[PDB]
């Protein structure tokens, strides 16, 4: 056993009844004493060093060469300038394990964190020096982490794709079907999570040119997908992770449901294939007064009207579908579809659930295309046109699929810095240049969109760590408070950043005059509505920076009618897996699931306990099994009113509640507004 | 007051001789000599043929002749245990310790060996003596299967507890064990249902039944003797063995609530050194907040 | 050819009720009008009361009469699964739905059914007919117990499958989803030591064989029909559950070696959601001609 | 059950001894007296029948456009006029259950066997009144039988194609990968079984682009084919058959054999997919001397060479690929590897054994490219090009992929008839017409070979018919001199009508001045060696029709010379499964499995005798099992010897007989020339 990972353990070792949090920060010291620098590649001069890792094919020739080497070792000096330590092992431990660049023999370290930072700012700043050592002083603050994909391949020759996000619309045709097989298995090829929309698919029992009962449904085109996934899995690097969402008023809807059973079949059950689920107000509005709901034969409903099922509003065309004989239809029971997958969340954590109406009743861009499903993490949510990919020798018709640019705001960092403005704006400009250097030449629709949409992610994390470090519980109004005022904030900075950007390129996002920022309609509750703080705790929090009001939002609504909008959607809050380890920060705007988490690697143990915790803030950081499901729900929802897209909201269990427990959380979610659910984490 | 309790002991000690994996015993059986092994094959398939009557015959009989639902399940387990547990872990010895001839002559072996053939005539005989409704045709037997549990055994169970208490064959001894421990609560039960069917004779049929059972166990006793000294003779044991038999002898008089017959005596040491989520419906008020 | 495989299958499949929580099935039960909740005791108590004639004498009958020793382990086994399983997983679900007055009533009732006593008295009627060393009584036996394992509970398992498929009972569903899958392996390897039989047969003696097991189930399917009516048309059911019972009347054919004596049917969606050649190596010279 | 099911059953109910066979003609008569006579649709007359087949959707209205109504009516009158009657109760079913048109619900008989082969002839003559008359005589003779594709769907609406085999190369790339994966579905679901060459694809543990150890082989392929042809399975009527080849010296070779075995687990095991393995000489070399064999890398040998490993010959590139350092490889048994095909065909049947060399050295085409591998009845052997299917808004390098359109002649009418030359022409201008109509617009590299190629495949059936009702043994030298007359003068005629279209089209086959049929090397053995029949019995046979003799041969050769060949492969002998059925005739080549077959049909059972079986020849009908197995080979190779593509070779085992026969048998086969071995089907 090392003496790092001793010194880690000692932390679950009481002494006077307390854990010994501060031996943790020993370990890191020796985490470098012993391990880190005696493995780090060391060169004469920074020059020695870059020459190195271009020739060997480390880096990429293009990003470096836009700067003099002055320039590069400047930004270079600026970060090694913080002087920046890791405070937990665990960050150390997760960075030079995963994103620290190694040799090609995987044993010695080529990157320290300041090196690797300072090659993603050279390559967010595009050949600007003060930008590069902005981004220098963004990245080594910790005040923007930009995502794995992002944080982790920027700047280096052999990379996959900066986007791991992409969502696919699949037209219902056996040429869409396999054009959608391939997609998925380049952009797992390029190291994404590939999420399908299922719902414009025929369900089984459909007819093939004018053939009865030859479709095989949507669970066939998952089988395909899920082999797929499986043999593109990142050259066998990780297990090939996908998507496929279903409208719940697509009849295979149970089948596709049937597909996450244990007791499913091996002819039934995909494996590596997640499932997500789309419910418009139409099915909760039919559950809630146990009316028998009817799901529908999607062809069927296509020739009828020529329009696909998941391409109207289910609201206004339900009782049409039902009242036209021509329209295939099977009574199904709302309630029981609703307790099934509240069962199958139990179970396995699946289906994500996408309530349509509370997406689009606040989506901006309704005029391109109205959110029909979302992403692997279940926090995309964007307009998507779905493409026609006809015969060889024939021309495609492209649509929009959606692959948004992650990137995430720590909470904690920005707030005590001063700096909700210059880290939003300075986010917004690295996503932008990642989402303009993004091109992917076997995927038609994503690249279009990307051109097109311009659509970014700006996410936020250390939320509960932030809250927890300050006396604030997590489920309190004083929380609630300061995630309405912080993200409204971060929402205003970037609107305001993004039409800065149309302004200064001349450009705005494909369809932006059809958009609600081009109406304004938008900007209404932000004319209206005063999002400043209404405690004096969080007031004071907010001391130093300024809270945009109703006349500042009036501003940013003319400055948007002139000028435009850049992004036609800027922010999401993903899960943010592994770079809140690295940034010392609790997962996404989520809750901490542990206070300290038992980890094993090889076959030694690791202990991580949550930023900032102490025996003063051990109630603080309450855990996110124990809290009231409820009060998540309203956070969640009141950070989704300042968030254009979803946010990644996993649901947290104990093992005691059933699933009327689970669809009640479900049922409130929806009635507060929350737009997606991840998942249903069981203790 | 006990099927209930001895319901739950036995199916909370269920196992399968696959749970233990043998590989481990292979070295400490080549390195025993010839006469140990030969004694050891033996002493094993004399286990193997008790256990198969007990299972085909001995348990599903009684379990016929026993009234209540409860004690039918408890029988009807133990009979299970026997034939498609106990009997089958000593295939799973031989099939590694062995080459398949070896396996074919000790099987063989049983057939043709005079004691081994006695006494499953005797225990099997009187098995099958039972008669619908005459509870004193059923205690003769219940008396036979307590000595079969209880007593038989114990010349064959000898061997790989000497071996398991010197560190060697552990695995195959741990099977024992199991086999042991099931074998000890099967006499103790079937015991207890003996006592009842006695309990209810007159004091004149009750002085025939320890007759019965006292002459049983001495004609039992004297052809284990002579069995005894046929497998340990050879491997220099079979005085020990004989302490051992008397002393699992008194065991088995007790289980039957009855006085120790044979005097107390030291035991070989290391013999006693080898011992989905709940689901509810949706209220109409569940949709509203 | 078959016994080692089926032995593994058998005692990989061990399950104990206590492994199943049942409570949480009062909060679908309680939503279930007068009709469902009569007809689910009916057909619990129809399980439970034939379930109990294979343990307590289809079984062990069976396992008397067949020869072999690892034949009678594995029948054991089978036993051993319907006395200390199956009954007390009946008996569990009972106590959770039903306050006690209730259960004595229903069995009561139960008891008295005219259909239920036609088939349960029809099937013990064989296995008390078996005669010593007489292997036709036993394969008329064996039919009979294939018939009830592969096809009589089928009128029964219906509706908790109904259930199961539904959301509804889910725990008690999964309880008996576990006993159905028991039944169907031991209607599976019944009906291969019916085969062994059956094959052993002139082709005169075969024909007559064949009568037979025809002529049987016409007789239980013609009371099945009747039990099926009694039962469902108060629950709207009948004509599905008779689809399900002629489905399983074909599996219990074709696990005697039978062909299917009903046209092929789909089964309602929700009981559906419910539910080596001799290698020689070449030795040169086989490379030239 | 059926007055004809009776009569059918009562062939087998033994009078005095012997089988009533006569009472099967009485079950025909039964079946059109009571079933097909009232399940008949009749009209007022043909113009009522025709006009209603065309506006309902069910016949084609261009190929009958090309037709006056006179014409069409003479046409039918004339296959009417021969008063055809199916000798046997099967024929009859077996045409009017598999092939004869029925309604929209299939509840009544639209089309008479009269009608299908005369609405066959229409399509085939394509305008030509006397062609389609000349049609017509030869289909009721039942002289030539289109196959199953051609006969079924010809002329209908709703038909699929009228090609059966598809064989795709599949190149080392991931859009290749997908391609071939959608070109499989588009074929499976045009109804036509597709073969894919996967020796191309790298093996298991190469590197994409530098990652080593990151492919998943040829398995993980075939599993996504695997899965598509399960999700494309002719809209659920037929289940979807794909065939895989790799080569014995690829690394995957055994990983490829275990997807067949019975213990295999599911991540491995493929079940839809049919599996072959193509053998160089250089594999049977290496086990018959018992040297330790190398299977390789396919990645290493390409980047090494710049060529793929199944791009050259392995006979000469052996040991350079053994000897050279940047080439990998591992050590192999090839006697153990041959006892594995072996025991796998012996369990399964599988694999498809192709000798290489034993195709390319009489292949006429080698300079396009040699065969590496056939299709899923192990029967066509035709050069390939892979294509560059590169990524989108990228032009592809579309390759040559193989398909040709198959056709029986039926040996004992063509005979009887004394028709070789008239049948086989006829034939070759029929499947000429059913190439020159076959247009798929969703596979690049098969329409370009079809178009280019110009491939056609004339089989033969009813060989062990006519041997057994002319009292020949099928293992007699008798039998093996008739089919080497027999075939030659189908050789003869079929290149002499290949030349005469060349001719009269002045067009020959693309790449046709590098084939052997251009410099004259083809007909070596045709010009120096006499196949005329060499015994009295067998020339009898033949009177009446004139046999080729050397100096005939020579015309040929010269005329050829002249004119060039339009069709690049004329000959295959195809497996000719249940249409053989409706033609009373033995399939294929082959010989007869049962003298008289019980199959179970509904709840009832019928027996179908070989057609001819009688007391007097009822030992000639020796059932194929009895049959020693080295005749059998000694009559394919005869066969072979004159055909240019390979014939289905079906071996017929005992259970007795152990791996090591079979390893016998397959040496013997590659010994004797063969090209491909089908099954291996054990009694
Ligand atoms: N917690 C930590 N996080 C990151 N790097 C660390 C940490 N602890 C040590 N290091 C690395 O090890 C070096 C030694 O640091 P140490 O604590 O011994 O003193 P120092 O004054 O920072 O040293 P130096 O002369 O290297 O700047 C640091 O410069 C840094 O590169
Ligand atoms: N074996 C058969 N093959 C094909 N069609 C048949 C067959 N048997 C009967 N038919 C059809 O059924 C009709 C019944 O007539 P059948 O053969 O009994 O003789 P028919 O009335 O004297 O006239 P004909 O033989 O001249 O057609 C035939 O005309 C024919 O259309
Ligand atoms: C992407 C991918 C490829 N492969 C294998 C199958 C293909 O035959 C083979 C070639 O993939 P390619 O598509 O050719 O990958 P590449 O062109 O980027 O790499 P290279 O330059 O080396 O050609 O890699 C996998 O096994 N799994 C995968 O996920
Ligand atoms: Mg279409
Ligand atoms: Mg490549
Ligand atoms: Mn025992
Ligand atoms: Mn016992
Ligand atoms: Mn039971
Ligand atoms: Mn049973």
């Amino acid at each position: 056993v090392p003496k790092w990972i001793q010194l880690n353990n000692e932390i679950m070792i009481q002494k006077d009844g307390k854990f010994q949090f501060d031996k943790d920060k020993e370990a890191v010291h020796s985490y470098f004493v012993d391990y880190i620098n005696q493995n780090t590649v060391f060169f004469h001069n920074l020059k020695e060093k870059l020459d190195y890792l271009v020739e060997n094919q480390y880096y990429e020739e293009e990003f470096l060469s836009l700067y003099s080497f002055e320039d590069i070792k400047e930004v270079f000096k600026t970060a090694y300038a913080k002087k920046f330590r890791f405070p937990s092992f665990m960050s150390a431990f997760k960075f030079y394990n995963d994103y620290a660049l190694k040799t090609n023999d995987k044993k010695k370290i080529l990157e320290r964190y300041e090196d690797r930072i300072s090659i993603v700012a050279l390559f967010f700043a595009n050949g600007d020096t003060e930008k590069a050592k902005e981004y220098v002083n963004l990245m080594i603050n910790q005040e923007y982490q930009p995502s794995t994909p992002t944080f982790l391949n920027a700047g280096r020759k052999r990379r996959g794709e900066l986007v791991s996000c992409f969502l696919l619309e699949v037209n219902d045709s056996l040429n869409d079907i396999s054009r959608a097989i391939d997609i998925s298995m380049q952009l797992s090829k390029l190291g994404g999570g590939v999420s399908l929309n299922l719902s414009k698919l025929r369900a089984k029992g459909e007819a093939i040119k004018d053939v009865e009962n030859a479709t095989k449904g949507v669970v066939g085109v998952m089988k395909l997908l899920d082999n797929a996934f499986r043999y593109a899995d990142q050259m066998g690097q990780r297990q090939g992770s996908g998507a496929a969402y279903l409208n719940i008023f697509h009849r295979d809807i149970n089948d596709f449901l049937d597909t996450k059973k244990i007791s499913a079949d091996e002819d039934v059950r995909v494996k590596t294939l997640s499932i997500g689920v789309v419910i418009p107000d139409k099915f909760v509005e039919l559950a809630r007064e146990d009316k028998a709901a009817y799901v529908f034969y999607p062809h069927t409903i296509y020739k009828e009207y020529g329009q696909h099922m998941d391409e109207m509003d289910m609201n206004e065309m339900y009782d049409k579908f039902v009242d036209n004989p021509r329209v295939k239809k099977e009574k199904i029971n709302p309630r029981k579809l609703l307790e099934k997958l509240a069962m199958l969340r139990s179970e396995s954590g699946y289906p994500y659930i996408m309530f349509q109406d509370n997406v689009n009743k606040v989506h901006a861009n309704n005029h391109i295309s109205k959110v029909k499903f979302s992403n692997l993490c279940s926090e995309v949510l964007q307009a998507s046109q779905v493409s026609s990919y006809t015969d060889y020798d024939e021309e495609d018709e492209i649509g929009l699929d959606i692959s948004c640019n992650l990137g995430s705001l720590n909470i904690l960092n920005v707030m005590e810095h001063k700096s909700i403005e210059k880290t939003v704006k300075l986010a917004t400009d690295s996503l932008t240049h990642v989402s303009e250097t993004t091109d992917i030449r076997n995927a038609p629709a994503v690249r279009r969109a990307n051109k097109a949409m311009k659509s970014i992610g700006l996410g936020a994390m250390n939320l509960h760590g932030y809250l927890a470090q300050n006396g604030i519980a997590y489920e309190s109004p004083e929380a609630r408070d300061f995630a309405n005022t912080f993200f409204m904030m971060v929402n205003f900075y970037s609107i305001q950043r993004s039409a800065e950007i149309a302004k200064e390129k001349g450009e705005t996002f494909d369809q932006y005059e059809g958009s609600t920022y081009a109406t304004g309609e938008y900007f209404d509750k932000y004319v209206s509505t005063d999002f400043s703080p209404k405690y004096e705790k969080i007031a004071n929090l907010f001391e130093g920076m300024h809270i945009p009001t109703t006349e500042d939002w009036k501003k940013l609504k003319a400055f948007v009618a002139e000028h435009g909008m850049y992004h036609s959607y800027r922010l999401c809050i993903a899960p943010t897996g592994s770079i809140s380890y690295v940034q010392s920060s609790t997962a996404s705007v989520m809750p901490i699931m542990e206070r300290i988490e038992e980890r094993t690697y090889g076959n030694s143990k690791t202990y991580y306990p949550m930023p900032g915790l102490a025996s003063n803030n051990w109630f603080f950081y309450k855990e996110a099994y124990d809290m009231d499901m409820f009060k998540v729900v309203d956070m969640i929802a009141t950070i989704q009113q300042h968030i254009d897209q979803g946010i990644s909201f996993t649901l947290f269990l104990k093992d005691t509640m059933t699933t009327r427990d689970l669809n009640r959380i479900d049922l409130y979610a929806h009635h507060r507004g929350i737009k997606t659910i991840y998942y249903a984490r069981t203790k | 007051d006990f099927t209930q309790m001895f319901y739950n002991q036995n199916v909370k000690q269920f196992w399968l001789p696959e749970e233990i994996a043998l590989n481990g015993d292979l070295l400490t059986w080549k390195y025993l000599g010839k006469n140990e092994q030969d004694t050891y094959m033996k002493v094993l398939a004399g286990l193997t043929l008790l256990d198969t009557e007990q299972g085909n015959t001995g348990m599903p009989i009684v379990a016929e002749h026993v009234d209540g639902h409860q004690r039918k399940a408890v029988l009807n387990f133990m009979a299970m245990m026997e034939n498609a547990v106990h009997a089958k872990s000593y295939s799973n010895i031989f099939m590694t310790l062995a080459p398949t001839e070896t396996i074919n002559e000790v099987f063989e072996w049983v057939k043709q060996n005079k004691y081994l053939q006695k006494k499953a005539q005797m225990i099997v005989g009187l098995y099958k003596a039972i008669q619908k409704d005459d509870e004193i045709s059923l205690f003769k037997a219940m008396v036979a299967s307590v000595y079969l549990e209880s007593f038989l055994f114990y010349s064959g169970f000898y061997y790989p507890l000497y071996f398991y208490g010197q560190g060697k064959l552990m695995q195959s001894g741990e099977i024992i064990n199991l086999i042991l421990r099931d074998e000890a609560i099967h006499g103790v039960y079937v015991g207890l249902l003996a006592q009842e069917i006695y309990n209810k004779q007159t004091e004149e049929k009750k002085a025939e039944l320890r007759e019965f059972a006292i002459d049983l166990l001495n004609q039992l006793y004297e052809n284990e003797l002579e069995y005894t000294e046929d497998l340990y003779d050879q491997v220099g044991l079979s005085h020990d063995v004989k302490k051992f038999i008397r002393y699992n002898a008194n065991k088995a008089l007790m289980n039957l609530g009855f006085d120790p017959y044979f005097e107390e005596e030291d035991i070989n040491p290391i013999v006693l050194n080898g011992l989905k989520a709940t689901v509810e419906p949706l209220k109409d008020d569940d949709f509203y907040f």
